[PDB]
């Protein structure tokens, strides 16, 4: 596309120059331009792909919550007409996500640290796909759920209970099965198991390593106190 | 509407 | 432009959804349609132009500003050309803004209120050109300072000391002559009289007007405790 | 950089 004619080298390094801007779209644009590449990421590579999208997307969702809650009060076409705009553009935005996910990341990843970063990826954006899904919504869900069980299945297997990769993906998953899925249930008893797991391996971490787990740890605990 | 908390850029 | 089939009722409401979605993209391109409709904008229009593009060129103020730091502290030419990129986003923004105090909204100003308001847009876009400026640059600095002149000639002649619009007004020329001028004591001395004859008005103002003419009074005193 | 006081919303 229109980063085509710009070395990798270049868009990683311009990725970084955004993230310190605070220019996502712009960061998001460079990443796009680097796995369009075709090699495989780095893991500081696939950091940047997630932040740039991730705050892309969160201004996205943001703003659909707010028309979305003036459309369901007023409840002319004008509300209706701006919502679905942001709906589209944040549609657009997870099918782009997508698509470089299928178009080859998850087929080229074979570490678990790359494979289970990228199906948790794949299911963080069908979640945003479900959260404005009312249509297709139920189809929407099963993919979410699909991709974070596969990336369960391997991080289980192949990661520790607290490596940061398997506790992120644990905890978008339970809020997945708390608020998509509509069982709190499962939700709580996943961010139960997960945190308690990850307590008992703490012994096993470097200074550094246990500062990047209780981190996400903390998260789990955050929505343990709202749910109980 | 109340966000739980999910992994990364609490961006919304 | 794109905006050309939407009802100018409809662009209006449609900014007021962007700016509480914080979507101030939006919420400029539905002000600048609402402009080309042709008809002059009211006090609550005037006001949704402004905060929209205020908003747009803010963030790319500020990413100019960590790019152009991080640029300097380096003297590839990755640094550079992302500097470009975002210097003349920002550009391209002043000149939409400035075209549109150009074509037609100056020249069909006619009360105090707007015909003010609108050449402080026209100082203020001038003023953010400067900023960037390296070339031109004296061109850009006299274009601003003459429109900021002929607004505060009004201003003096038309409105009250404590008039918000008159406020503003002074408060961004004294910063105009203080940082992109070179003019430190013509700053302190605009920012001093206006602030002294604003104070010597309020006994005339309602609770309400008060309160809008002393919070830009503490602007021009914030500035003046840094500047003194 | 250090920015003054200037009208409006504070967006930089
Ligand atoms: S793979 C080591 C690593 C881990 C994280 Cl979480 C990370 C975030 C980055 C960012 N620029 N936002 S880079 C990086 C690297
Ligand atoms: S003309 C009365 C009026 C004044 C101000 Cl400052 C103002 C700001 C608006 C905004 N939506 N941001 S609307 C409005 C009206
Ligand atoms: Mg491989
Ligand atoms: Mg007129």
């Amino acid at each position: 596309g229109a980063m085509g004619s710009m070395e990798r080298a270049s868009l990683i390094q311009k990725a970084k120059l955004a993230e310190q801007a605070e220019r996502y779209e712009d960061m998001a644009a460079f990443m796009k331009g680097a796995v369009e590449k075709g090699e495989e990421l780095s893991c500081e590579e696939r950091n940047l792909l997630s932040v740039a999208y991730k705050n892309v997307v969160g201004g996205q969702r943001a703003a659909w919550r707010v028309l979305s809650s003036i459309e369901q009060k007023s409840n002319g076409p004008e509300v209706r007409e701006y919502r679905e705009k942001v709906e589209t553009e944040l549609q657009g935005v997870c099918d782009t996500v997508l698509g470089l996910l299928d178009s080859h990341l998850i087929k080229e990843a074979g570490d678990a640290e790359s494979r289970v970063f990228y199906l948790k990826m794949k299911g963080d954006y069908y979640r945003y796909l479900a959260e404005v899904a009312t249509g297709d919504k139920k189809r929407i869900i099963d993919s979410a759920r699909s991709a974070y069980q596969e990336a369960m299945d391997i991080s289980k297997k192949e990661m520790p209970p607290t490596n940061p990769i398997r506790l992120g993906l644990a905890l978008n998953f339970s809020v997945f099965h708390y608020e998509i899925a509509n069982s709190p249930e499962e939700a709580i008893s996943l961010a139960k198991t997960t945190f308690d797991e990850a307590m008992a391996d703490l012994h096993t971490l470097s200074e550094d390593s246990y500062k990047d787990s209780t981190l996400i740890m903390q998260l789990l605990r955050d929505n343990l106190t709202l749910w109980t | 509407k109340l966000m739980f908390k999910t992994e990364g850029p609490d961006s919304d």
